[PDB]
């Protein structure tokens, strides 16, 4: 939940308050 | 009285029982979240002075 910056059109190719990872 | 097992509790051991500290002028600011805070341990314990 940081406070990201994203791109303008964001994909996957082939200040945080929390985190997880399974 | 029932509740959960008392795990994924805060890790209040890697800032008491670091193994290096940061000056005051700029000190290490961990942030604690998301956990169990089990404060029983640095109340009743005699390592600290204070
Ligand atoms: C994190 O939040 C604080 C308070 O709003 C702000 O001053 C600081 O610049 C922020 N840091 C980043 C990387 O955005
Ligand atoms: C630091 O480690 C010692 C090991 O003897 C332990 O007794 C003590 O309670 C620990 N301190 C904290 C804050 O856990």
């Amino acid at each position: 939940v940081c406070e990201f910056q994203f791109c303008n059109d964001p994909f996957l190719g082939v200040n945080c308050t929390f985190e997880y990872v399974s | 009285v029932r509740f959960p097992n008392i795990t994924n509790l805060c890790p209040f051991g890697e800032v008491f029982n670091a193994t290096r500290f940061a000056s005051v002028y700029a000190w290490n600011r961990k942030r604690i979240s998301n956990c169990v805070a089990d404060y029983s341990v640095l109340y009743n314990s005699a390592s600290f002075s204070t």
